[PDB]
């Protein structure tokens, strides 16, 4: 993550991030809504950061330092560039909505009143088709990536040294290879929980309540489609095992 | 310090997310209670042994039968949660959650945890449940369910007051370390 965004999302909540004089200007319900939107953007910033650890720290480090067989790095990190493109674009839209809402003279005081339309756009049309295609592929290669990682860590000395080296700093404590893979897989199922809680505090403007209701429906449709399109790939699995599924 | 993995399972209203948040911060949130939990690696020393215990939530995966088992690989201990204010969450333990965990995590110890124990003597809780001919889960009903499902043990806690929370994760660490 870049320092500007880390600092903007350093506080435990929107109510702790904005100046107390600005917080006092809002009703309780608006504060509750803003605290949940802030959690959605803050967890999205962290998810994009998890994808950068996978592409830049792990993947690129293995390509530039290790001598792994061809197709090994792809097997360890399936669809990471496509996932990073989907979420970096979605994060950019969320952060631009926050930036446009800032009060003149402030880099922390804002209120986001129109999130629903942004979520409908993200979870419909070509962007939803790409999210569905990418997560169905990634989640079907999850078991295979974990097994390939375990084999390499236990048999390749230079691979073990590389992993121990790049995961040694305290800031990588929660972000080893297998941990990043599960963080990414679990990301999509966090959206309905966050969207439903934002909806609970967005009844003040009927158009906003309707937009978040449509977005929650679209996210659930995407999740059902991804869940139905998953079948774990297994290295060396025979055709007979597959057609007898 | 050896690395161990913990996964918490149970119905959406069992309080698993809150339990992981309160343990990881050693505090019930004073300003904002988060909607979600990402992951955490807790440094725990139990009976003189140092462990790094990675914590994972399954909240949001309850309706997705092909996404949810992706959380299980290499789990060392399962926390199977129910809410003491919800006898319906306890009923879903033996033939929904238990067969799933025994299939994807064979031989992994299961600790049955009764969450929200502070609501056992709550008047609003007792009045609400009585409308559906129900009452808060009794300690003996919890112990009997744990015995029935072959759980390693039965424990209770309150994420609200923190009572019993440290003991749950210290016992889960002990269970993860066993042969
Ligand atoms: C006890 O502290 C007073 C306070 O102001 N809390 C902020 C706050 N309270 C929330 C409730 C629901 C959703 C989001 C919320 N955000
Ligand atoms: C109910 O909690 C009991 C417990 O032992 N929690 C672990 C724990 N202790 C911490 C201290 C500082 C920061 C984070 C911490 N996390």
């Amino acid at each position: 993550s870049m320092e500007m965004d880390e600092k903007d999302f350093a506080a435990d909540s929107w109510s702790l991030a904005v100046d107390s004089s600005f917080l006092q200007q809002h009703k309780k319900e608006v504060m509750k809504q803003q605290d949940v939107i802030y959690e959605l953007i803050q967890t999205e910033l962290h998810h994009v950061r998890t994808l950068k650890i996978m592409t830049r720290l792990f993947r690129t480090g293995m390509l530039e330092e290790l001598h792994l067989e061809p197709g090994v790095v792809q097997g360890l990190f399936p669809c990471v560039d496509e996932l990073s493109d989907i979420h970096t674009r979605f994060l950019s839209q969320l952060l631009e909505r926050r930036r446009q809402a800032l009060c003149p003279g402030s880099t922390r005081n804002f209120v986001i009143h129109r999130l629903g339309d942004l979520l409908i756009s993200q979870f419909s049309g070509p962007s939803a088709e790409q999210m569905c295609k990418t997560y169905s592929e990634f989640c079907s290669r999850h078991s295979k990536a974990l097994k390939l990682y375990k084999e390499l860590y236990a048999r390749d000395k230079r691979f073990q040294q590389f992993i121990r080296k790049v995961t040694r700093p305290a800031v990588l404590k929660r972000h080893g290879v297998q941990e990043c893979i599960l963080l990414v897989t679990q990301r999509i199922t966090k959206y309905p929980l966050l969207i439903s809680r934002i909806l609970q505090h967005s009844h003040g403007i009927e158009e906003e309540r309707q937009d978040l209701t449509t977005a929650l429906g679209l996210v659930k449709e995407l999740l059902s489609n991804v869940d139905e399109g998953i079948y774990q790939l297994e290295k060396g699995a025979r055709l007979q095992e597959i057609y007898n599924r | 310090a050896i690395r161990k993995k913990l996964v918490i399972v149970g119905d959406g209203a069992c309080g698993k997310t809150c339990l992981l948040i309160v343990f990881s911060k050693d505090q019930f949130p004073e300003v904002y209670v988060p909607t979600v939990f990402e992951n955490y690696v807790a440094d725990i020393e139990v009976d003189g042994k140092q462990v790094e215990l990675a914590l994972w939530d399954t909240a949001g995966q309850e309706d997705y039968d092909r996404l949810r088992p992706l959380s299980y690989p290499d789990t060392d201990v399962i926390l199977m949660c129910f809410s003491i204010d919800s006898p319906d969450s306890l009923e879903n333990i033996p033939e929904k959650w238990t067969p799933e965990v025994k299939h994807f995590c064979p031989n992994v110890p299961i600790i049955l945890v009764g969450n929200k124990k502070d609501l056992r003597n709550d008047e609003h809780t007792r009045r609400e449940l009585a409308k559906m001919k129900q009452e808060p889960v009794k300690p003996e009903e919890g112990r009997d369910m744990a015995n029935r499902i072959g759980a390693f043990g039965y424990m209770e806690c309150s994420a609200k007051t923190k009572d019993g929370v440290r003991e749950v994760f210290e016992m889960a660490t002990r269970a993860a370390l066993q042969a």
